[PDB]
RNA sequence: CCUCGA
DNA sequence: GTGTCAGTAGCTGTCACGGATGC
DNA sequence: GCATCCGTGAATCGAGGGT
């Protein structure tokens, strides 16, 4: 295990001398911000605090080198200051935490990256994203297998770039600017118009938890009235989705390929066999089998 | 007859067993705890009659623990006494409105003592703003109500667990002495047979090292501990020896760094133990202690400290536990049982409420307050010194203040409707400081220990995360001094029940046998079978002589919370959809207007009234003026109280808290009545819903697996129509180049958007506004240096900006209310604004496709389809039924008591006449004579556990009443022939129809709808925000990305990462790709990873992208 | 007071640029029905925010000279926006 | 370990006041074990994937 | 050492990383998605890209 | 398209090489005029100007100098996105 | 982080 | 400029598992 | 050479409210 971490030093030709600091680099402000309170005081980030301890344990070590301090407290000072770098970088890793107000461990820079909610996990592995909506989900027995009923005014959010397009074609509106104001007043045009945009464009429903790929089908959108989703009674067993409060997100495919990935490899008519056992799921299932 | 006290309406119960004692006040959790804080006249006269002997109010506690206040030398001593209170400052209501706190001002008596001229100085000195508890147990901090919760937390005493080890399988015991305040010190056997001590979590001592310190020669250590073989290798195996030895060994372990004196060891080791100052266990701990280790058990509770005598007797407790001993008597001292304590027992689960939650934060603020006291004396003159001078109250307010404004204890009142008011004052909280973590809460903590019977109710607890760390408090259970929870039992003399009454602890109650509430007692007391169902200590559960039962239940609803005992046929739901069903009841919207429900418990009066949102008459008179507005009560002496209702308030949640006035004018009212009730209320009882007309039935997939499909005549008669209110607040503020200043005149705005606008630019009272429209017009100067070019360019080819108070998307209603503050006109506002507005807006909302209703039972369901009066199933008669539930999504949850309430519904709705004639039959021969005949539309009432049998209500329906025609519609099986009001054949089978109790929750589409195309972004990830109040998207997680990659949609992901997020430039040439009709270009690099390299980078790691030839990109 | 990595604090937005976007896809569509020297002169004081000497000296022509073709040009931008019903 | 004393009564019967007590102990730890077999397994997916 | 970074023991995934100087060679679902190019699967395959 | 990801020890040259410049000073901002402190750990002249093409000392407020390093104040002008990437550093004794 | 919903 | 005693709160009510750390 | 003790891990999305 020892030849494990020296061989590595050997053939890569870095010295292992990087593992001793002669300078700390500072983090961009940007990514350690500091906001205003609506009551006038301030809020900062907890870095600011751990760069903020190391430089004045920095600035105190250059004074006592400077003034010939006692060799004691030159080199207990130093220790201090090995003991602040190491919580800028982990804090809480070697003995107790940095507390902050109210005996609250500060976060560190390798704070940022692990678990849950640090870099990769919170900010890598998944964004957030734009053009997508949630609501209620309600069955729709007349619905086909390929459709779904989303509301008209989720609808109009999600295409709303679509609808001041279409506006300002038909010279429903005089420029696109104006096309906008139309959308968020509501105007009647628009409901009329809409239409034409969401005809045959493809949306993609997802419920939490997402266990399987089944758990994201693409369906045909058919404006509703109402303000929840309608949703097919066979696509329930996928979703595992019951009608007591569950709630569905609906995302919006935009570019032409990922309209084809979800109209040809996600439409729920053509997933109607479960990946993991070859048995049917948009089947029969409950009432239906009973009337049968 | 049900709830016979009041005066309330005649709800007739099914009961077969007696009510001993009548509920006591619900409420008394909250009251009681904060009238003993501040030592009330109603508390103090309550523990007179108790018995007690000196008792203590809150603030008299804290006070005389504090005095007297001596400097080192004891020439200067100051002390504090008679806490009372001047009125409050602001009323109740007022406090709301300008967002203050309410408070009372707290008085004390302060003199101060000089020993070196013999002369005293007494007065009176204002301490602080001190928050007072409204009637509801409410506090009012900075204009929002808040709960205090109840606490859950370990009670101060000796504790013994007996761990088994992992390596060598042997049995390890430890011991813990958790005092009420100061450091720990726990005893522990690890696997050498040997006996250590960790004093206040630091290191492990061996035994004998405190024995040593204490002055014990290491023979007489043999000499009491010699009986085991543990004890004497401890010593043996013993580093140092010798008293003044041990004794500086601790010193360099618990204070280390610092020059080890033989007396200032000698000093802390007294303190940290045996001094009261910085080590002190509670009236309740002393308690404790002495009867674990059996001594002191007959002393008054006098010493509130530890002793050395309670320390060798509890590691005799220790030793001989280890090794098989059964039974111990400490030297002087009674026999006691030796064995390892539950930590979950409730009688070592202590539960400290308001009053006690209250005092340690005054405690913490008296503190530091005394330690400045004693720096102040030694440096004024010891002549000009007055308390006004020695005391700063500066710690004391910051530590109230803290703590309501910052607590898991203060929670945000739940305000949906009044039961889930009065249960969150009623709530049992693990969690929060000194308690424990909640990633510290194993399987054990959670689950329902045998203790809790008849005080923590077992049913009503979150599914959530928090399941079994937040209970509510049993009906009949209520809280000691000590902080244990009682509840009432029977004292059985000889096989005779008696009306006796004595609160119980947990303790005290395993020390006994209590029989079952529905046990079979002769009319003289007498019980009927000689075995009965009885609870044994350790949670056992078998039959025993009728000659040993000791106590017995109160009421069958005794191990209940209020919101279960309000479960009709309780007895038939199972746990988990009972569960669902008390903690969807809490959830109950209030609705425009209230009908109390056919089939009750007989709960629904005392949980309304003692909730608070009802208006009841304090003494009784005659009423001599009712107006909308305000009633007025002229009393029989001459005096006159008017009761003002609230209407159309905004409660914490939206809801609509609206009191409406039943009496009349002139109507005689005696002491106690309801005169007025409030949201949810009718007539004096709790109305979370509708009687609605069910059938049991599929009906064209619409209401498939546990959707709902309703009639459309519960939208036109606004049966389930409720009211929300919205707060829309905007300031205006001081900015860097000027002032924000609200006006009419916005920039670029039509004359038709302003049309609804004063000459303020506050939208007018009674208009409607949808989203998006103006409330508030602000506009906010904007420097030149900040313009885009083409803005410029814009603005140079035709220096305020819009910051208008919009109405958020998705809200829509009247408004109602306007109120302005202005700092112009004598308004305090914070510093920096200038004028605050904030409006009120109404909305009534109808029920909507997606809506969610439920049942008591768990039964909940969402809206899948309104049909049209006509479209619905009719019976015969007619009458088209209300409401549809799919029949398949019934028999699998096992709540079989919508089936026996809808059956009871319909006997309700129509009435019933038991055949007399020929004698009263055999199933109704236990009924009630009042529940022979009854009228349509009769209130009846199931008491849980009690109440209608599966006998009697099969009897009810063979004889229901006929309609007005004279047809009997439903069978005695209780399903009734419907016709299908699209065909018009009549449907082929009979169907279960009757009348059930359907809550609108609040999970309502209107608010639960969401859709973002693009909007706000995170500054430093450049990621959409989140949230539907923020505008944001919704999160494409990890395993959603799972799902894209196992389909193969690999552009589909790309698109979602990359120009969809965080793309800087992509995003945007999307956008006008869009308008442009062109096609979407190439993502970009997301921005948020551009920051990941910012953030190894930072911590010294030099990350790099080469290209295909090796050169480094940047 | 307050740390951004404690909760309770509201994290920093910026609004998107739709409306910045749309304003400049009609100034890119007004400005391309300009004539060259026109369209070169708009882009020197606005785009590049220069002054007017400093557009007169890049471009070989008099002060006054670019004061009127800046002068025309925004009256010519002012008539393609209001011809296309550009909000003023 | 099962109790050596069964819930003789049936839903439709009735559930005695202890009865419902004793349930309780097997229901809610099935609710409460039921939300930490859904942990282990959820992290045993993202170990797999 | 991406993939490996973003799965578990980040801190002690990246240690190793810098020590054995390690180079990621971009080609994998999970390093792919991270920085936004097209995952090695499915249409993103060189056959039908 | 960039192929590898190359990740190694940072040498305390590369510290440097990566800092534009270092924080002396342990201040922040000031709690008055909002300005950050100079060579405090917001430094204009290190990590970048607050505003878009505004200086510290308020010479260049304009787009104009685009590029210029002002003499009395130090501070670049470019847009404030760079205050998201450019490095500092602290060089200890 | 308090409460809550699938 | 400073000068008699002048001394945290809080807390352990999580656990399985592997391997470097240490007697 | 081995017992101890250190550090790592512990499901997904969503609403609303305080400091």
């Amino acid at each position: 295990k020892r030849l494990k971490v020296v061989a590595a030093f050997q053939q890569s030709g870095n010295s292992p001398m990087g593992m001793v600091l002669d300078a700390v680099p500072v983090i961009p402000p940007e990514l350690r911000p500091m906001v205003q309170l609506d009551g006038g005081r301030f809020a900062t980030s907890d870095l600011n605090d751990l760069y903020r301890r190391v430089i004045n344990r920095n600035n105190r070590l250059k004074r006592l080198i400077d003034l010939g301090a006692p060799e004691i407290i030159v080199n207990n000072e130093k220790r201090m200051l090995q003991e602040s770098v190491d919580a800028l970088f982990d804090n809480g890793r070697r003995g107790r935490p940095v507390t902050g107000p109210g005996n609250r461990p500060l976060k560190s820079l390798s704070d940022l990256l692990k678990g849950k909610q640090g870099r990769f996990r919170q900010n890598l592995l998944g964004k957030r994203v734009d053009y997508s909506g949630r609501s209620v989900i309600v069955v729709g027995p007349q619905l086909k297998l390929h459709q779904c009923g989303l509301p008209k005014l989720m609808a109009l959010e999600l295409f709303k770039p679509f609808v001041m397009k279409r506006l300002v074609d038909l010279n429903h509106a005089q420029n696109i600017k104006s096309a906008k104001r139309m959308v968020e007043r509501q105007r009647p045009q628009v409901w009329d118009v809409l239409e034409e945009v969401i005809a045959e464009h493809p949306v993609l429903l997802n419920r939490a938890p997402t266990l399987h790929r089944l758990g994201i089908q693409a369906f045909e959108p058919m404006l509703v009235e109402g303000k929840a989703i309608q949703l097919h009674p066979l696509v329930c067993e996928a979703f595992n989705a019951d009608f007591d409060g569950d709630q569905m997100a609906v995302h919006l495919p935009l570019s032409a390929e990922a309209q084809a990935e979800a109209r040809i490899l996600m439409l729920s008519s053509n997933n109607i066999l479960s990946p993991a056992s070859g048995r049917p799921l948009a089947m029969p299932r409950l009432d239906m089998v009973t009337g049968l | 007859s049900n709830n016979s006290v009041p005066g309330a309406p005649n709800r007739v119960s099914f009961a077969k067993l007696r009510e001993p004692l009548e509920v006591p006040g619900l409420l008394d959790v909250q009251t009681d705890s904060f009238e003993w804080l501040i030592g009330s006249p109603r508390w103090r006269e309550s523990a007179a009659e108790r018995g007690d002997v000196n008792p203590v109010g809150g603030l008299e506690e804290v006070l005389y623990e504090l005095s007297p206040i001596e400097d080192f030398s004891g020439s200067m001593s100051l002390s504090f006494s008679d806490p009372r209170f001047d009125d409050v400052k602001a009323p109740v209501d007022e406090c709301k409105d300008k967002d203050m706190t309410y408070a009372a001002p707290l008085f004390v008596t302060a003199e101060f003592i000089n020993n070196n001229t013999g002369e005293i100085k007494s007065q009176t000195v204002f301490m602080g703003d001190f928050p007072m508890m409204t009637e509801k147990g409410t506090f009012i901090i900075n204009g929002t109500e808040r709960v205090v919760v109840s606490q859950l937390v370990r009670s101060p005493g000796v504790y013994f667990d007996e761990t088994i080890d992992k390596s060598t399988d042997k049995t390890l015991h430890s011991v813990k002495v958790i005092p009420s305040r100061g450091a720990w010190l726990e005893f522990d056997v690890d696997k050498r047979d040997t006996v250590g001590v960790r004093i206040d979590r630091k290191r492990r001592q061996p035994v004998t090292v405190l024995l040593k310190a204490l002055g014990w020669t290491s023979e007489q250590i043999v000499e009491r501990f010699g009986f085991s073989e543990i004890m004497r290798s401890t010593l043996e195996k013993d580093n140092t020896v010798g008293t003044d030895e041990a004794l500086l060994d601790i010193y360099r372990k618990l204070r280390p760094g610092e020059p080890p004196t033989k007396e200032s060891a000698q000093t802390l080791l007294e303190n940290l133990f045996f001094k009261e100052k910085r080590y002190d266990l509670a009236r309740v701990g002393r308690y404790k202690v002495n009867k674990k280790l059996g001594l002191h058990v007959g002393e008054p509770i006098t010493s509130s400290t530890l002793t050395e005598e309670d320390v060798v007797a509890t590691i005799e407790y220790l030793v001989r536990l280890h090794e098989g001993q059964t039974t111990m008597t400490v030297p002087g001292g009674v026999e006691v049982p030796v064995e390892t304590d539950d930590i979950d027992h409730f009688g070592n689960r202590r539960l400290r409420t308001v009053g006690e939650l209250i005092q340690n934060q005054i405690r913490v603020g008296m503190s530091r307050m005394e330690r400045v006291v004693r720096e102040r004396m030694t440096t004024q003159d010891v002549e000009a010194i007055t308390p006004q001078t020695l005391i700063n109250i500066r710690p004391v307010v910051a530590a109230i203040k803290e703590f309501f404004g910052t607590s898991q204890l203060s929670q945000f009142m739940d305000q949906n409707n009044p039961l889930s008011g009065l249960t969150h004052k009623r709530r049992l909280s693990a969690l929060g400081p000194g308690g424990l973590s909640r990633e510290r809460a194993g399987l054990e903590v959670r689950d329902v220990h045998p203790s809790h019977y008849g005080r923590m109710c077992p049913i009503e607890t979150p599914e959530g995360p928090n399941i079994g760390l937040i209970g509510s408090l049993s009906v009949y259970a209520r809280v000691n001094p000590f902080g244990f929870i009682e509840t009432p039992y029977r004292k059985v003399v000889d096989g005779v029940v008696s009306d006796e009454i004595v609160y119980l602890t947990a303790d005290e109650e395993d020390r006994h046998v209590v029989a079952q509430a529905n046990s079979p007692i002769d009319a003289d007391g007498r019980f009927v079978e000689p075995r009965v169902l009885v609870r044994r200590k350790a949670g056992e559960v078998e039959y025993v002589p009728s000659s040993e039962v000791d106590y017995m239940d109160v009421s069958p609803r005794q191990m209940v919370s209020v919101a279960t005992a309000m479960i009709p046929f309780l007895e038939h739901d199972d746990a988990n959809r009972a569960l669902m069903g008390a903690n969807m009841q809490r959830q109950a919207v209030p609705l425009v207007r209230s009908e109390a429900p056919l089939v009750g418990t007989g709960m629904e009066l005392r949980a309304a009234i003692d909730a608070g949102d009802v208006v009841v008459a304090e003494e009784s008179g005659v009423i001599e003026e009712v107006s909308a507005d305000y009633i007025t009560v002229m009393h029989d002496n001459g005096t006159r109280r008017t009761y003002r209702m609230r209407k159309f308030a905004r409660s914490n949640h939206g809801t609509c808290a609206n009191q409406c006035p039943i009496v009349d004018a002139g109507d005689r009212v005696e002491a106690g009545q309801v005169i007025a009730d409030g949201p949810c209320t009718d007539d004096g009882e709790m109305a979370l819903g509708k009687n609605l007309l069910v059938a049991i039935m599929p009906w064209e997939g619409h209401n498939y697996e546990d959707a709902i499909i309703l009639s459309n005549r519960l939208v036109e008669e606004d049966v389930l129509t409720s009211i929300h209110i919205e707060e829309h607040e905007i300031d205006a503020r001081d900015t860097k180049l000027g002032a924000e200043e609200i006006t009419r005149d916005i920039p670029n705005i039509s004359d038709e958007v302003l049309a609804d606008l004063d000459e303020r630019g506050i939208v007018r009272i009674g208009a409607e506004v949808r989203d998006g429209d103006i409330l508030v017009g602000k506009v906010t100067p904007k420097g030149e240096t900040e313009l885009t070019p083409e803005e410029r360019l814009l603005r140079a080819i035709f220096e305020v900006r819009d910051t208008s108070l919009k109405v958020p998307h998705g809200e829509s209603g009247k408004v109602i209310g306007i109120r302005v503050f202005s700092r112009e006109d004598e308004d305090e506002l914070p510093a920096g604004v200038n004028e605050l507005v904030r409006v009120y807006v109404a909305q009534k909302r109808k029920i909507s496709d997606g809506d969610k209703l439920a049942g008591r039972h768990g039964n909940k369901g969402v809206i899948g389809k309104i049909l049209p009066v006509e479209d619905m199933p009719f019976l015969a008669d007619g009458t088209p039924v209300d409401i549809i539930l799919n029949t398949h999504g019934v028999p699998r949850r096992m709540n079989i008591g919508q089936i026996l309430e809808t059956h009871l519904g319909w006997c309700a709705h129509s009435g019933w006449k038991v055949d007399a004639a020929k004698g009263v039959p055999d199933w109704a021969a236990r009924l009630p004579d009042e529940l022979l005949e009854a009228q349509p539309n009769a209130i009846v009432s199931t008491p849980v556990f009690d109440g209608a049998q599966e006998a009697e209500l099969q009897g009810l329906l063979s004889c229901t009443l006929p309609n007005r025609d004279g047809d009997v519609l439903v069978d005695a099986d209780g399903k009734a022939m419907l016709f299908d009001g699209r065909s018009g054949e009549p449907f082929p089978y009979p169907v279960t129809v009757g009348y059930m109790y359907i809550m609108k929750l609040h999970h309502l589409v209107d608010d639960k709808i969401h859709a973002r195309s693009t909007g706000p972004y995170s500054m430093i990830t450049q990621q959409p925000l989140g949230g539907k109040a923020q505008f944001g998207g919704q999160r494409f997680g990890e395993m959603e990305c799972w799902a894209m990659q196992a389909y193969g949609a690999a552009y589909t992901l790309q698109e979602l990462l990359t120009i969809k997020s965080d793309d800087t430039v992509g995003r945007v040439k999307v956008y006008e790709a869009i308008v442009k009709g062109e096609n979407i270009p190439e993502p970009g690099i997301p921005e948020s990873f551009k920051v990941l390299l910012k953030e190894l980078q930072s911590l010294c790691l030099n990350v790099e992208v080469l290209s295909s030839d090796g050169a480094a990109i940047e | 007071v307050g740390s951004t990595d404690q909760s309770g604090t509201p994290e920093q937005s910026t609004p998107d640029e739709v409306n910045a976007a749309l304003d400049r896809l009609l100034i890119a569509d007004a400005l391309a029905q300009l004539s060259a020297e026109h369209r070169a002169v708009i882009q020197r004081s606005y785009y590049r925010g220069w002054s007017t000497a400093q557009i007169a000296t890049d471009l070989g022509i008099a002060e006054g000279t670019v004061k009127s073709r800046l002068h025309y040009a925004v009256r010519a931008l002012r008539l393609t926006l209001q011809e296309l019903g550009v909000t003023r | 370990e099962f109790i050596p004393r069964p819930v003789k009564s049936s839903f439709r019967e009735g559930l005695t006041v202890l009865e419902y007590f004793i349930n309780t102990h097997g229901a809610r730890k099935g609710l409460a074990d039921t939300a930490l077999r859904t942990a282990d397994s959820g992290y045993l997916t993202r170990r797999l994937v | 050492w991406l993939s490996a970074a973003s799965f578990q023991e980040t801190t002690r995934v990246l240690t190793d990383a810098a020590i054995n100087c390690r180079s990621d060679k971009l080609n994998g679902l999970k390093e792919n998605v991270i920085i936004g190019k097209l995952i090695p699967a499915g249409t993103g395959i060189n056959r039908y890209r | 398209f960039f192929d590898e990801l190359r990740i190694g020890l940072a040498t305390a040259e590369d510290i440097r090489q990566w800092s534009y410049g270092e924080v002396k000073k342990p201040e922040t901002i000031n709690y008055r005029t909002l300005k950050p402190e100079k060579d405090g750990l917001f430094c204009e002249k290190i990590f970048g100007p607050t505003r878009d093409w505004e200086c510290y000392c308020g010479k260049y407020k304009r787009v104009r100098f685009k590029g210029i390093i002002c003499e009395r104040c130090g501070v670049e002008v470019t847009r404030a996105k760079v205050r998201r990437e450019r490095m500092g550093h602290i060089e200890l004794a």
